[PDB]
């Protein structure tokens, strides 16, 4: 009932913005933790966003219209990128939680070095999860793409690996520099800095709403699927096409140095 | 007698404006709207200059045209090779705030001073390989501000106690004191000869005096702001200033008076240092406006605009041959441009 | 400045054996360090290199997977360590030290050396006089020759000139051509060009009697040449 | 200011040669030398 | 490439890393200048030119510079410090202060600098404030006698005296005797532009 016209020009619109968006991004940068922040986090939100036909063809014919190298080689693009993009989001946070509510050892610690060693990491701890999704990957038999209690055990450690801890080290980190800098001077009784302050309140707030409304209902169906058909699973699908494709502009266009 | 003092000075004064006026019987323009202009000469970043990590002040080429010698704010001085962008030398300063620095012509030694009010010769050939404090030349008052050398010697140093001094380095005593300025001499420039030297000071006038005298022969008083940069035409017989009111003046020695002024309307910043090219056709001043101006000397039409510095320009020096312009200025960045 | 070598002595076939040299007098972090040897009879040959810092570490062919190089900075000293020598290492050593830019003077200071006994491509560097007579107070010339041609692209001609005289360490006279060392009086020149070069001696003395040595600086492994002897 | 007024008058007793030599010395010097000139 | 060039080359990769880890080793130091007409020997841990203090302070280390007109020709060189600590004496004098921080506050290159304000000799202003009114050098206060208010008043006309108030700040602090308390009060403040920095590196601020 006219459902699957709008839900799949939704999508075209996604590729098309994160395209977009992903391309604009990092074309300045071709010296500062942040800098390396934000393009790692392009490159996972690029790669995020190039998977759309792998699953636009899926819903459009109920099958897998592919070879199974895709049914491999996609699947842990998506989980590699998926936990790339979550982690650098995280690790944004801490270190600006790090430049704010410890300012004499974010002077040693914020160091590019050591934001680049950060981010090898977290390159390696989602290849981990890209060479377990890599063995695992096969199809089976109308012709449906997936991973053949340890299904069980691998969603519960993705939501516990990929959306709890991060969605509690924004709150708390975000939540402690808006407490910090409540208390700091040039940002307490005046007009300019207090509507800085606000602007700096309501960029974090964005920035924590998007990330909660635009992952959770993915989970939690991927969560209530485990232990009107299928339409709330494609736009769940959507909306994490959406987090990717939202983020560099949230971290690039409003950040004053850019 | 103090008003006949008075009188008499300001008749001496008004008889040296009549003389001077008198001297005045063409314009330099009129006698130059006949040569052709040099057009619009554009000088690209040949090489680039990283490892300073503070604002550079200072620099000064060798005689070689080769090496070259950079003073910045974390108590650096640096020695490059301009043709492979090595650095040959990294000298730590026992202090940081290094306004001027000076290359001697053999190549041994290094000159450097700023607000200690102390300039250190440091030698450069050693037994043991590394360069050592063989100088430390003081009884200036206020802040030196620009240290020329003559020979292995002999160097010459301006400060802010209004004075240039001459200094015998194995001695370290004061040779000769030049008084007579009423500001701060802020930049020294040598003759081809070593001979005579020039100084410009913030009283917005500028000295002629002789090395061996000590004696102030001709004032120079054009400007209407603190003169920050001086230099001798390659001649040898005329010389320019640069101050903060945007303008620089060349002056004739034997005429005694301004001969031409370049200015522009667009042009509202103050300049950071002169210098001239191997023929003298070409003057090159830089601004506080981020990048350096190059002026034709015998017709004031601004020639080029030498931009790509992030900061203001601090220092600008021009090769022995000619065949290099460096620059240096807050970014912690030198550029060679040909 | 001093380099003082220590150890040597009589090594059976097989054997092992380190030399160690104290250097004193001058900044050893930022000197390169070179390792020579002489036969007893013959000419120079080099060994060893070792970088400021480390760096960079350099052989010959023959102490190749035998011979390591090595240095203690805050030690001030320089290590050799052999093993499975031969009948053919049987010679004297010294230690070289030489900083490294445009401008330089490498190979300036040699040490003592130690003897060492034992019972039981590449450019050629050709001297072919050897043994010529002098008379003092006369002007003496030396040729030397080469298989490449030592002049690079920047204008630097990598020849230099050596003085051994007789149970004294090397000296260094020149070490790019027309440029003379510190100390040397302003009677040796030297001049020549790709596979020629010449030095001059205007007026010799007494203390200008020994074996002078050629060497290539373009490109490793350093090859010396036979020198040519002045007598009186 | 028997120092200034010394200054002054010595200041005062200098040989000045016409502008336009100047000038004119200034052309020679530029024109003499412009071929060995490798920034213009 | 030659032997000797390559080495060269070496070296100057050894300059470069001796350059970094200085530059690491003192990105830990907080630029402070002194200045004042009058008791800048009393902050100083509580012809010959520059005079350098180095403190620690909570894993800071802070250099402060004594440089005691025409004082424009060498202000360029602290064109980039943390703070500028200036001092004014209550019981000073007074119109000089004021044209000093006239010339300082105002600056071309102390725009968005920070001025910490140290008001000493409180016990001295306390003796004098009792004697002598206020009207000997602002006749416009016609205020009580009492140390409090006489400070508070005297904290004006200098605290109220600069412009653009949004992107600086000016901290007061009558001079403590308590030791650890004026270094304290400092390290504060260069903890407040250090937060600034870091905000504006970072780039959401
Ligand atoms: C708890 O969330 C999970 O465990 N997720 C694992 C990855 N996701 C997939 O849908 C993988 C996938 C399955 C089937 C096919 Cl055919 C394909 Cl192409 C991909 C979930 C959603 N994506 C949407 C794009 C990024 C996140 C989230």
């Amino acid at each position: 009932p006219a459902i699957p016209v709008i839900i799949t020009a939704v999508y075209s619109v996604v590729f098309v913005v994160g395209l977009v968006g992903n391309s604009l991004v990092m074309f300045v940068i071709i010296k500062t933790a942040t800098n390396i922040y934000i393009f790692n986090l392009a490159l996972a939100d690029a790669l995020v966003t190039t998977t759309m036909p792998f699953q636009s063809t899926v819903y459009l014919m109920n099958s897998w219209p592919f070879g199974d190298v895709l049914c491999k080689i996609v699947l842990s693009i998506d989980y590699y990128n998926m936990f790339t993009s979550i982690f650098t989001l995280t690790m944004m946070s801490v270190d600006r939680y790090i430049a704010v509510c410890h300012p004499v050892k974010a002077l040693d610690f914020r160091t590019p070095l050591k934001a680049k060693i950060i981010n090898i990491c977290i390159w390696l701890l989602s290849s981990s999860v890209g060479i377990s999704a890599i063995v695992l990957g096969g199809t089976k038999v109308v012709i449906e793409c997936s991973l053949q209690w340890w299904d069980l055990f691998m969603k519960i450690c993705v939501f516990i690996f990929a959306f709890v801890i991060p969605v509690l080290i924004i709150i708390v980190c975000y939540t402690l520099m808006i407490l910090r800098l409540k208390s700091v001077r040039l940002l307490s009784g005046s007009r300019e800095k207090d509507r800085n302050l606000r602007r700096i309140t309501r960029l974090v707030l964005v920035v924590v709403a998007v990330f909660v409304v635009c992952w959770t209902p993915i989970h939690i169906f991927i969560l209530v699927e485990a232990l009107a058909a299928l339409s709330s699973y494609y736009f769940c699908i959507a909306l994490g096409y959406t987090n990717s494709s939202l983020n560099p502009i949230l971290y690039a266009f409003l950040d004053e140095n850019f | 007698e103090l008003d006949q003092l008075r009188q008499e000075a300001e008749q001496l004064k008004n008889q040296i404006r009549d003389a001077r006026k008198a001297c005045a019987d063409a314009t330099l323009s009129q006698i130059t709207n006949n040569i052709d202009p040099v057009g619009r000469i554009q000088m690209r970043t040949r090489r680039t200059l990283r490892g300073h990590l503070a604002k550079i002040y200072a620099m000064h080429w060798g005689t070689d045209s080769r090496l070259l010698v950079s003073a910045s704010q974390d108590g650096k001085l640096i020695i490059w090779d301009s043709y492979t962008t090595n650095k040959v030398h990294a000298i730590p300063l026992r202090s940081s705030w290094v306004m001027t620095c000076a290359y001697a012509p053999s190549g041994n030694y290094v000159a450097c001073g700023g607000l200690d009010n102390i300039c250190s010769i440091y030698n450069l050939k050693t037994r043991e390989g590394n360069v050592r404090v063989s100088r430390e030349l003081a009884g200036h008052t206020g802040y030196l501000s620009c240290c020329r050398f003559l020979d292995d010697n002999q160097i010459v140093t301006s400060s802010g106690d209004t004075t240039c001094a001459l200094w015998d380095i194995e001695t370290g005593q004061q040779t000769t004191t030049f008084t007579g300025h009423t500001g701060d001499v802020m930049s020294l420039s040598l003759a081809p000869d070593t001979r005579l030297f020039v100084s410009g000071a913030c009283d917005a006038s500028a000295k002629l005096w002789d090395v061996r005298e000590g004696m102030c022969r001709q004032t120079f008083t054009g400007h209407e702001s603190d003169i920050n940069a001086i230099c001798f035409f390659p001649n040898g017989n005329a010389f320019a200033t640069g101050s903060d009111d945007a303008t620089c003046r060349l002056f004739d020695l034997r005429a005694d008076q301004e001969l031409m002024t370049y200015s522009h309307d667009n042009i509202i910043c103050g300049i950071t240092s002169v210098s001239f090219s191997k023929s003298g056709r070409l003057l090159l001043a830089g601004y506080d406006d981020f990048n350096c101006n190059v002026w034709d000397a015998l017709k004031a039409d601004r020639a080029g605009v030498l931009a790509g510095h992030d900061n203001r320009v601090s220092c600008l020096g021009v090769t022995d041959d000619g065949m290099a312009v460096a620059t240096g200025s807050w970014d912690s960045f030198l550029k060679i441009w040909n | 400045v001093q380099l003082v070598e220590s150890g040597g002595g009589l090594v059976q076939p097989g054997g092992s054996r380190k030399l160690s040299c104290s250097a004193s007098g001058f900044a050893f972090s930022s000197f390169g360090m070179h390792w020579v040897r002489q036969a007893p009879e013959k000419g120079l040959e080099w060994v060893a290199y070792i970088s400021s810092g480390s760096g960079t570490i350099y052989y010959a062919d023959t102490v190749k997977g035998r011979f390591t190089i090595s240095r203690d900075d805050p030690k001030n000293t320089l290590f050799l360590q052999m093993t499975s020598l031969r009948s053919e290492d049987t010679a004297m050593y010294y230690c070289v030290r030489s900083i490294y830019y445009y401008g330089s003077s490498p190979f300036d200071f040699w040490g003592q050396g130690t003897t060492l006994t034992v019972s039981s491509s590449d450019i050629v560097m050709t001297q072919a006089t050897s043994s010529v007579p002098v008379t003092p107070g006369e002007s003496v010339s030396i040729s030397c020759r080469s298989s490449k041609s030592l002049l690079h692209s920047n204008g630097n001609t990598y020849l230099y000139w050596f003085l051994q005289r007789p149970g004294q360490s090397p000296q260094l006279l020149i070490y790019r051509m027309s440029n003379l060392a510190s100390g040397v009086p302003d009677r040796f020149s030297g001049s020549g060009s790709g596979t020629a070069f010449t030095l001059t001696i205007s007026r010799l003395e007494a203390e200008d009697v020994g074996v002078y040595y050629c060497m290539q600086h373009l490109e490793y492994p350093l090859t010396f040449g036979a020198g040519t002897k002045l007598e009186l | 200011a028997r120092k200034l007024v010394e200054q002054l008058k010595m200041e005062a007793n200098i040989d000045r040669i016409k502008v336009s030599k100047a000038a004119a010395d200034l052309m020679a010097y530029c024109e003499a030398h412009a071929k060995e000139d490798p920034l213009l | 490439v030659s032997a000797e060039d390559k080495a060269a080359a070496e070296r100057s990769k050894m300059i470069d890393k001796n350059l970094r880890e200085d530059a690491e080793r003192d990105a830990r130091t907080v630029k402070l200048l002194l200045l004042g007409a009058s008791g800048k020997a009393t902050i100083v841990k509580q012809t010959t030119g520059i005079i350098e203090t180095q403190f620690s302070f909570k894993d800071l280390h802070f250099r402060m510079f004594d440089v005691g007109s025409e004082r424009k020709k060498w202000i360029h060189c602290f064109e980039g410090v943390t703070c500028i600590i200036f001092c004014a004496a209550l019981s000073a004098r007074m119109h000089a202060s004021l044209k000093l921080f006239d010339s300082i506050c105002n600056h071309k290159y102390f725009s968005d600098t920070s001025i910490v304000l140290f008001l000493n000799k409180k016990d001295i202003f306390q003796e004098k404030v009792t004697k002598v009114h206020l009207s000997i050098c602002f006749p416009e206060y016609t205020g009580p006698n009492t140390f409090e208010d006489a400070g508070n008043y005297i904290k004006n006309q200098f605290l109220d005296l600069n412009l653009k108030k949004e992107d600086k700040e000016i901290y007061s602090h009558m001079t403590c005797s308590t030791d650890t308390q004026n270094v304290k009060f400092v390290f504060d403040a260069v903890t407040d532009i250090i937060i600034k920095e870091n905000l504006k590196d970072c780039g959401l601020f």
